[PDB]
């Protein structure tokens, strides 16, 4: 549930 | 190399989403919260002229206040940083990049679902209120042809049902339903007027803010729906 | 409803007497101190139309230095308070009566016994400096015809023999005599000019400062000694 | 007796060399830092008229902000201090010299070894930046025909070889080499133009600071070499 944008993105 | 006043502003900005940055040889910046929920990058009028790595972002920028402006910085013969002021030295630190966290490649964000903006003043309010009225979550939707926000408190309304705070931006002109959630604690924007872009794709959520000068890139609650 | 600068700055006062207060339809507001040894009543130009009762007063009147000047306050659909902005609108809760402590009726202070004053700028002294030589309580006598303050600090002067301050106000020829005890602490008067008005029947001692902004009336220590 | 801006500015300077002090009648004051590591002295335009001794030379120093500016400062009939003026009075305890470090004597800079001097724009960037870079120790040398100061932080760096920062001064034109080490927390000198004059005979070193206004002479470290 943690947002994380490791989530949608590469860098 | 030389940073000028707008320059350091934008990166005390950076310094509060992350402690640490490592700058990297060019006229572009960029950092990422160690949590990583929040992405900063902006380009500025100064050249970077040395690769370097900041463990204390917002100190050294404090010890630029205390020299010349045209001070120029530079790598020194023992690695760290030498910011060489008219009739002194002042000697800073250079970090060791394992002792920091950073982006290894910029953030490319997916064409908008939805395009909104916020101007500098209802930002600030937006803001300024939040942290009044303890509003710990806020969402951006569309009601009777407009993008308003919507500020809750999360922790007593966890179904983001009864709003304390609510600021209306612009007209929608699309035709889908959505409720962005985006956590308070991440907003560390820096005042201005932001082109607001929030996108959506299955459980992917994340918002753009853009402005003139800086840009940020913020993952979004679970909490959110849409049907796009 | 609206609430102007000046109102706002009394009830700012009024907060530091208690955090809390309830607003009654009219141009009249008044609070009194949980332990009950302060009461402030003032008359507002600004009109009340509805009755409400605020829990954290302070924290509610910072809200609307966020909000436009002419923002317009009222009671919501879901009985909380609404404040309507230009493109926003800010919302507040509305206490419960019972959770908050305020006086039902306003005090009618009996006539007094005797009458002095003491200008904005004496009383901003007295306060600045008793807060320096720790002075906790103070009292008003009449000395070589004239009525003086002596400054204490009960905790090593709890008979009050060696005052640290020393302020005379205003002549006096009365055939009585007075030493009448005011606990610092109950001080909270908010800066100006003031008729000093001291009553002493028996037991009962009672001090009331009128400004022509607000007045307070407040309760005498029982070390207070007087011939009227 | 009366106080201007100006005196007290430097006895609240006094003041964080050494808590205490003794006045002594006349237009000269003098402190000494109870370890003897800091001496100061000044002459001023206002005159003492009495002598007595203050235990809290600071909270002495604020009291008199809050009072009429012209307010008399007196010894009281009690053996303490009374300030003064038409309408308020306040007392202050007189010190009993033995609770008190004074110097019985000033002291006497009869010879010099090396003299330069540092502008007071030079020395508030010395200090900020000392501060900023947790420089406790910095080292007065010649250089390249120069006199320079490097700061540096003693706990991280046992030997001084590693500067933190560095400040140029006067040309040197002379024979001699010296490495005068003063510890910074004895720099407790107050802003403007000072010339100094530092001294070495043996293990016997010692620097002094002088301005128009005020003079410290400081002990320095045994680290410190010369060959004078």
């Amino acid at each position: 549930k943690k947002a994380s944008l490791f989530d949608m993105f590469d860098f | 190399m030389k940073l000028s006043k707008d320059t350091i502003a934008i990166l005390k900005n950076f310094a509060s989403i992350n402690s640490g940055i490592l700058l990297s040889q060019g006229k572009f910046i960029m950092t990422r919260a160690v949590n990583g929920t929040t992405y900063a990058e902006a380009n500025i009028s100064d050249e970077i002229d040395f690769d370097v790595a900041l463990y204390d972002l917002n100190s050294f920028l404090s010890i630029l206040s205390l020299v010349s402006d045209d001070a120029e910085i530079s790598m020194h013969t023992d690695g760290n940083i030498k910011i060489a002021d008219t009739r002194s030295t002042v000697y800073w630190p250079a970090a060791d990049k394992s002792t920091i966290v950073f982006p290894n490649k910029p953030i490319q964000f997916p064409v908008a679902s939805v395009i909104t903006e916020i101007k500098a003043e209802d930002l600030q309010q937006l803001l300024r209120v939040s942290r009044g009225l303890q509003i710990d979550t806020i969402a951006i939707t569309n009601k009777d042809g407009k993008i308003v926000i919507n500020g809750y408190n999360k922790v007593e309304d966890s179904g983001l049902t009864r709003p304390k705070y609510s600021l209306t931006l612009t007209d929608y002109d699309g035709s889908n339903n959505f409720n962005f959630v985006i956590n308070m604690a991440n907003m560390k924007i820096q005042p201005g007027n932001y082109k607001v872009m929030l996108w959506g794709a299955g459980d992917k959520v994340a918002a753009k803010f853009e402005s003139s000068q800086v840009s940020y890139v913020i993952a979004m609650e679970a909490d959110s729906t849409h049907d796009f």
